[PDB]
């Protein structure tokens, strides 16, 4: 009668924390989280906008 | 039209419900924004992008309703429908989370120009990957349309080779669930 | 659009790879200066998403070219030139996003699909950046000079991505030919660490 | 009216989207009402040990449903409950209650008793081969 907690399958866990893949750069278990995006970096007006490379780890 | 009203309409479309200013165009099988002049062309395109998600939702729900009534789908067909319904439940959970975030944005009332604020563009960004996921699921449903039994199993086996790692994982999970 | 070429690449890669993949996995199936600035910001935030603005509208894409835009002639010449300098980044973004979204299909095989997926992920990061800039504009923190400065690196990134996309599309590179093209491009970016 | 699912009248002046969401949720409440009616009727000693036990299990599940509903009521009283959150949380519960109600209605249509009831339960258990829950 519940959406079973995605504790088991890594794919299910990521789906839950990504909201079925909706979340891009964040993961959360909290349902009351206020969704925010990363702030604009302070050097964007100085250095331009760099393509953020995802860390290899 | 207030941005909040567009958000409400988009949330309804995600539930397959016509908004006050955005209604489902059955000819396009998508929600259409009412032709009131004050909608920005950009806003119209964003509404169309969200209605693509609503179209996928409605397609999924049509498939689930069509197959839940068919006893002739057999145990494998029922398992496939169950997997689709489970993915739909996950999708609805995600949509509910998005709705709760929209409700939080409505409750806070401030158009905070912070990078964290839920904008229609920000909403579109946060649902872009979910939109791709839903598009993939709809394409899978279309390819598995009319297949049952070993034909459904063959469609599932074909779906495991997807190049998208998220789609690949999803299809692997679906294959395991249908093979159970 | 790059999406149609990328989808065709997907179908081609699927056929060629099925013959190549003995592995039995089938592929899955009058305006005030501030008001002019605000309108251009709105168009760019739309253009950053590939949506025509009120004062800046996109021209139809001719071939595997970057999207062209029609700008209202009544804009400031300096503003219009800055817009035309930045618009190449948004055009490259729109073409790259179309290619990324189409060629990420299983039919393009895991290699081409992954390339398109990586492009889509970087486009997603670009969209996040653009949304943050839109928020700053809504916050009033985005100036035209700050916008130009911030997009200059973004402009270069989008131009590099568009050049790579156009090279892949012109070469119809698939599989090992695509891998060769990727190697050659990696050597071509010896001077560009990013 | 008769052995039908409970029907509801909604105020016509409600938002069309709200009205549609209500109509989407109301099926769960109709299933709940039907299940509760079946449980309360077949709970009579006259129903035999098998039907009585079935009703008792249904009553236990109804109690669990009531507990869930009370927690959701608390969230609303806490202001923490949105309509979409309610829909999401009840969707699996809605499906569970609907499955239980369909089974109850099938047993009632078959007037299954004793060994025939056990056979029907076995066949239903095979019918849920695709639904692990």
């Amino acid at each position: 009668f519940s959406f079973g907690d995605p504790c088991g399958d890594r794919f299910e866990r990521d789906t839950r924390v990504s909201l079925f893949g909706a979340l891009v750069h964040s993961r959360t278990y909290d349902m009351d989280v206020r969704l925010g995006l990363p702030p604009v970096p302070d050097n964007a007006d100085l250095s331009g906008l760099a393509i953020k490379v995802p860390p290899s780890v | 039209i207030t941005e909040a009203a567009l958000v409400r309409d988009i949330l309804y479309v995600f539930q397959g419900i016509d908004g006050k200013n955005i209604k489902m165009n059955n000819t396009e099988n998508c929600y259409k924004v009412e032709g009131k002049a004050n909608l920005s062309r950009s806003l119209r395109d964003t509404a169309v992008r969200l209605s693509e998600l609503g179209w996928l939702h409605n397609k999924i729900r049509r498939y689930t309703d069509q197959r839940s009534l068919d006893r002739s789908f057999g145990l494998v067909g029922q398992s496939f429908c169950a997997a689709l319904h489970q993915e739909l439940r996950e999708y609805y959970r995600l949509l509910s989370v998005l709705h709760s975030q929209l409700q939080l944005e409505d409750d806070q009332g401030v158009n905070l120009g912070l990078e964290s604020s839920l904008t229609l563009r920000r909403l579109l960004v946060w649902t872009y990957d979910p939109k791709i996921r839903l598009k993939t699921l709809a394409a899978l449903v279309d390819h598995c349309q009319g297949r049952k039994g070993g034909e459904l199993a063959s469609a599932v086996h074909a779906y495991t080779k997807t190049g998208d790692p998220y789609m690949r994982s999803l299809v692997q999970h679906i294959l395991s669930l249908v093979s159970h | 659009s790059t999406l149609q070429q990328s989808l065709e690449l997907k179908r081609k890669m699927l056929r060629d790879k099925q013959n190549k993949k003995n592995s039995g996995q089938h592929l899955p199936i009058t305006l005030p200066l501030a008001s002019q600035e605000s309108a251009v910001v709105e168009d760019l935030l739309y253009v950053l998403v590939g949506v025509d603005g009120r004062y800046v509208s996109a021209q139809p894409l001719a071939g595997r070219q970057s999207r062209t835009f029609l700008v209202d002639p009544n804009l400031d010449l300096s503003i219009r030139e800055l817009v035309h300098r930045i618009l190449p980044v948004a055009a490259s973004y729109s073409a790259v996003t179309r290619f990324i979204e189409e060629k990420s299909s299983f039919e393009y095989g895991q290699v081409n699909h992954a390339l398109a997926a990586a492009m889509r992920t970087l486009v997603k990061e670009h969209l996040i950046l653009v949304s943050q800039l839109e928020q700053l504009h809504r916050q009033g923190l985005l100036s035209l000079q700050k916008l130009w400065f911030y997009i200059q690196p973004a402009m270069r990134t989008m131009d590099i991505l568009a050049s790579l996309a156009t090279s892949v599309d012109k070469g119809e590179c698939l599989g090992g030919s695509t891998l060769s093209l990727l190697h050659d491009r990696s050597f071509s970016y010896t001077g560009d660490s990013q």
